[PDB]
């Protein structure tokens, strides 16, 4: 819990960076820093900080679960609390908050090693083949 | 407490390159899927 990391659309190669108009737009690899690309999980909404932990050399505690646990998307500069634009498949527009919803608990579950796998290779594809038609178009 | 290497075990293989007196980390990687070669 805390732990700061980054999120990386598959499927795109983009990272999820909040912009300066506080709003989530996946921006590129070569641009993807730190202060704008770091996300944190946090037990519950609560405002007291994690503080400085020392971080520990292996696994570790286990400490998220899949599924059962409850979790909830940070970034770690600005403290907004990730939430729902609430207005409107849905289309339900998502935003960052001071404060967010009541129900703005998110759950996780693992994709399999194939879909995994797939979701690369269709990455890896999508790039070549836009690389070839452009050059066919040239 | 010092740890050991085993199998099964996960890891990156990193060499230091200094390029105009500038110390570089880089991992050895590669696409497995329409690129046998590998690059840093």
């Amino acid at each position: 819990w805390g732990q700061p990391f980054r999120l990386r659309h598959v499927t795109t190669g983009k990272y999820l960076s909040l912009m300066e108009d506080k709003n989530l737009l996946l921006m590129d690899k070569e641009k993807a820093d730190v202060k704008s690309t770091a996300f944190t999980f946090r037990s519950s909404k609560e405002k007291l900080d994690v503080g400085v932990r020392k971080e520990v050399d292996g696994m570790g505690t286990s400490e998220i679960k899949y599924g059962d646990s409850v979790c909830y998307i940070q970034h770690v500069d600005t403290g907004l609390w990730l939430t729902y634009q609430s207005v409107d498949s849905i289309q339900r527009k998502a935003i960052m908050h001071h404060e967010g919803h009541m129900d703005d608990g998110i759950s996780l579950s693992r994709s399999q090693h194939e879909e995994s796998r797939t979701a690369r290779v269709i990455r890896s594809t999508v790039f070549l083949f836009n690389r070839f038609i452009r050059g066919l178009d040239a | 407490e010092i740890q050991f290497l085993r199998t099964d075990d996960e890891v990156v293989l990193q060499c230091t390159a200094t390029i105009h007196k500038e110390q570089q980390k880089l991992c050895l990687a590669a696409e497995g899927f329409g690129n046998r070669l590998c690059f840093l």
